[PDB]
DNA sequence: TGCGAAATTCCATGACA
DNA sequence: ATTGTCATGGAATTTCGCA
DNA sequence: TGCGAAATTCCATGACA
DNA sequence: ATTGTCATGGAATTTCGCA
């Protein structure tokens, strides 16, 4: 059997509510299976349009072979499972309660939650504009297991802006203050 | 006054008086039979009132002008005199176009890797649909992969909102534009400071230079006609069909996709490429490498018969803005202070500030 | 369905599928390994829905479209299906543009007398000068003497007005002009047949054809941008002045002032032509009749590396009208009727009435 | 001494008043003293003005070394005189009551005269227009003394519109009927 | 039968909505 | 059924002045 | 070692405000 | 201070299939 690739794979959840910004309320991550290079797309909700909204933005760049997701609401309707059979994708789900990543993806998607929540507390609510440079930031993240990161594996050349900020990214000591005093 | 002409009509030769022609008087005037008839030879203190004279007649240039002075008058050297004049005359200089074409045009290197330089020009106005207006088109300049973004203006304000989202995938460390409204902005300026975004600009009045995109927009206006034929002109929504379209399409003279080129591989589109199906991504990224670097690039075309390049000092003048009718299409003449490149040149005008520029919107200044 | 395929698969020949490839099946489908790989090879029932599949995702041409396709699939002579339906994508016909250059210039001959043919345009519109707004150029063929009328409007109104004036000195057997709504009126057919002068125009969009005025244009125009410098655009108050001034002016290349080639006599102008001084007029009069003859007169250029000229019955499509924006540059195809020279043609379109228009109009259609 | 030649002298009077036609009320009148070429531009009055306004348009055409004419008010006053001297033309004058053209234009000024009354009897009022179709015969009007009309003298060709009609021009029977009752 | 310089002629370039 | 033109100013050629 | 036909490559043409 | 591009479809070339 045959390599790996990009864009044979797209795994998708949505991340959501969040404190609103320019009244968006969610997030729709999308990590290549392969590279674990992210999109991420700001939403109104997790409905089959607010999906299918964005997935058409990505999909005027790159199709992907298949979309793996959970079997949320949105993933399941007859409606993105049209507009999947339309672009020729393959849908593929994670049986219920059991959801099943891969190490990559599990991983690159553990370092997107604590991500957010590190600098939408501050800020909970001017995160909306902040969706660019944290995607630069997960996608020049040098991955232990290569040594590359995705902008590397997707491209095949170095990115004009990388975060040799080996940072810290969990809820600094500071941000636990007026963290657990905002909603405790 | 008389000066020389006495010692002419008194026998003894002069300087350029050749001698077998019977210099006489006559009528009070220094007359001389030549071959063509008689003529008149005046005083060296007339002529240049003379040439003037003639010249103004129909602002002429040189051979049209002699050729009303031969009638009456003769002298030595005659044309010296007129092109004296006419390098003189300010509104010829400012409206005759020229006779000299540029020299041969530049192919500069292909950027060595996709987002070193990004080219970018607004396409419009166009016909409302969904209330959207122009485009924004955005070519990566190694690979042609390209970005489409409809906008409402053409305004620093709409170019921004959406290079914020194209620089979500990747920073670019260029970005080439016409020096138009949208681009020249201060405000555009911050944006990339901000991010570390050389800005780099065409000379005024010359899409060539940004012309990776111009001519990525020929394409782009030539498949919406394709699809938008016996439909309305609702074109808003085939921007991203478009878009991937593209970016997804052979040039076949490279014989790749700007995808491709891009990815190293076609993603999950129709009659996508299977080739590298078989190496590791590791066997493909490098391959990559290989054919980017090896990829055909064009050369020079030779000058034109009667083609001009730029000295440095030289006396040289800009095209005007958008002349007005009945305007000189002429800016007055100046000089070539360095030379940036065959075909771009530094310039101070009389106003007198320097001025960046491609010698196509340049004549050398005729005459000296 | 199956047909061919089996008996090659069973493995003995079949034409134009050459033997030392191993043609098998698997995956339920006719593959074969071929240098480049495997490539499947579809039944010829679907081919034709395979090759408009690929060409359609980007109404790409020959070669763009045959590499989508080579990824996937091989067979017999591909390019030859891929041709056929390019020739039958009905937008790409109507929308890419020509590679095919025009065939060379024809240089009519110079008409004999002055007065055998008038050429005229309008210049215009212009900055309002005493109310004046566009001009009324007349250039008479043979001698290239010139007149302007000064009009509020390019009417048959004031075209009438005009030529009335100047059909005072004489009057002319042929007019050409611009089809322009001011000398296709009905109005004006009757003002020129009552006096007897045969009308004939340029093809539509096309004034190459009457460029002999075109060319008087520049040169009239030139002129008071010159007079107009540093001065209010107050032109109405020139017409004269210029006028007088290029019809008594040399053409370098012909060694006449059209006022020569007119009347053999300059007037009392400024550098008045002296030579004829001593002839009786009759003797002047017949070396007229002899320059006039004797005046040069140039040839045809040579034709382009790619040009085509145009045979009878031929498919070929007018250029579009002024086309708007997403709408194809190009009328459906049509079919040259008579060939009125290699320059002028005779179509026929779909609609379907006779045209004649010039060949830098036309495409020929491509793909046949 | 030199031949004869067009352009060399240039004949002036004017013609009037008359029967108005579109509000003018005098023709000027100018024949070329070699060829007898004729130019007519109708005016509003015998002044320095509607003089150089017209000789200002035939000027545009050709410029004469000389203009002859009588002592009439308009040729005298210093306006035209100036008017001359600008454009180089030299001004000759008629000793006051001895009026002197010459045998070719003495001629062609009496045809002229016979030639409007003729056409302005009937329609002594509709005059106007058909001064450019007067021009065209007096011009193609073949003259006894050459062999040649003014046209073919002018131009060395010959007319598209010849007036081969040898016309009587002399006020026929008819037109002495309703002309000495229009006026007698 | 020949030189150097002037005079002439050549002709690519561009612009007429 | 109709159709390119032609001034311009450096270059390349030809002709002039003198021997 | 050489043919005829196909496949490929060449490259002038034009249009991006 | 910066700079032309490149799809297109006939033509011209090179390579394929078979001997
Ligand atoms: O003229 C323009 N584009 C067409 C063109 C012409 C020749 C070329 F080689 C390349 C392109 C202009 C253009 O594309 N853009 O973007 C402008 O902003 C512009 C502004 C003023 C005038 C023209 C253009
Ligand atoms: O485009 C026109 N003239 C410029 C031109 C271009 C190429 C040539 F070889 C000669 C001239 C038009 C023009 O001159 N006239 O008179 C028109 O009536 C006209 C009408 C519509 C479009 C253009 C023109
Ligand atoms: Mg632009
Ligand atoms: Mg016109
Ligand atoms: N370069
Ligand atoms: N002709
Ligand atoms: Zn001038
Ligand atoms: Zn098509």
């Amino acid at each position: 059997d045959r390599p790996q690739k990009p864009f044979d794979k797209f795994f998708i959840d949505y991340i959501g509510p969040l404190p609103p910004s320019q009244g968006y309320l969610y997030v729709l991550v999308v990590v290549d299976g392969m590279t674990g290079f992210t999109w991420l797309y700001p939403t109104k909700a997790p409905s089959t349009s607010a999906t299918v909204k964005s997935l058409n933005v990505l999909t005027s760049i790159a199709i992907p072979k298949v979309i793996h997701s959970d079997q949320g609401a949105a993933f399941t309707s007859s409606t993105f499972a049209e507009w999947a059979k339309e672009r020729g994708i393959h849908l593929e789900f994670s049986t219920p309660y059991h959801p099943q990543s891969s190490g990559k993806v599990e991983r690159k998607n553990s370092d997107i939650k604590r991500l957010l929540t590190k600098l939408l507390v501050g800020r909970p609510t001017k995160w909306y504009d902040l969706l660019p440079v944290v995607q630069l930031a997960l996608n020049n993240t040098y991955s232990p297991v290569l040594k590359y990161t995705p902008h590397q594996l997707l491209f095949g050349i170095d990115s004009n802006t990388p975060f040799a900020n080996q940072d810290t990214l969990d809820l600094t000591r500071e941000e636990e203050l007026s963290l657990l005093q905002e909603i405790r | 006054l008389d000066a020389e002409l006495d010692q002419l009509l008194q026998g003894h030769y002069i300087k350029g008086y050749p001698k077998q022609y019977t210099y006489f008087l006559e009528d009070g005037k220094v007359k001389v039979s030549r071959p063509e008839g008689v003529k008149i030879i005046p005083p060296q203190s007339d002529r240049q009132k003379i040439v003037l004279q003639a010249h103004n007649l129909a602002h002429t240039g040189r051979e049209a002008t002699l050729l009303k002075i031969a009638n009456l008058y003769w002298w030595p050297n005659m044309r010296k005199d007129v092109v004296k004049q006419l390098g003189r005359c300010q509104q010829c200089l400012i409206t005759n176009a020229s006779n000299k074409a540029s020299g041969p045009i530049l192919r500069p290197d292909r950027p060595q890797k996709p987002f070193d330089k990004f080219f970018i020009d607004y396409i419009g106005p166009l016909p409302p649909s969904q209330g959207y207006l122009y485009v924004l088109v955005v070519v990566d300049g190694m690979t042609g992969f390209t970005w489409l973004y409809p906008t409402k203006a053409p305004s620093t304000s709409a170019t921004v909102k959406s290079l914020n989202v194209l620089t979500s995938i990747a920073i670019p460390k260029v970005i080439h534009s016409d020096q138009g409204a949208a681009f020249t902005s201060s405000t555009f300026a911050e944006w990339a400071k901000e991010r570390g975004i050389h800005l780099e600009f065409s000379t005024p009045y010359h899409p060539q230079s940004s012309g990776k995109v111009e001519r990525k927009n020929s394409d782009i206006k030539r498949l919406l006609t394709k699809l938008l034929v016996g439909r309305p002109t609702k074109w808003y929504d085939l921007l991203p069909v478009v878009q991937l379209a593209l970016n997804n399409t052979y040039s076949p003279v490279l014989k790749y996709t700007p995808h491709q080129l891009l990815f190293g591989i076609d993603s999950n589109t129709p009659f996508a490429n299977q080739d590298t199906l078989d190496l590791t991504r590791e066997e493909e990224l490098s391959l990559l490498q290989e054919i980017r670097t090896s990829l055909y690039h064009p050369s020079t075309p030779p000058a034109s018969s009667r083609s001009w390049s730029p000295v440095v000092g030289q006396l040289v003048q800009e095209r005007v803005a958008r002349p007005a009718s009945l305007r000189p299409r002429w800016h007055k003449p100046s000089t070539v202070l360095k030379v940036l490149n065959p075909r771009t040149v530094v310039i101070l005008d009389h106003l007198g500030n320097n001025r960046t520029v491609s010698i196509d919107n340049l004549k050398p200044t005729s005459h000296q």
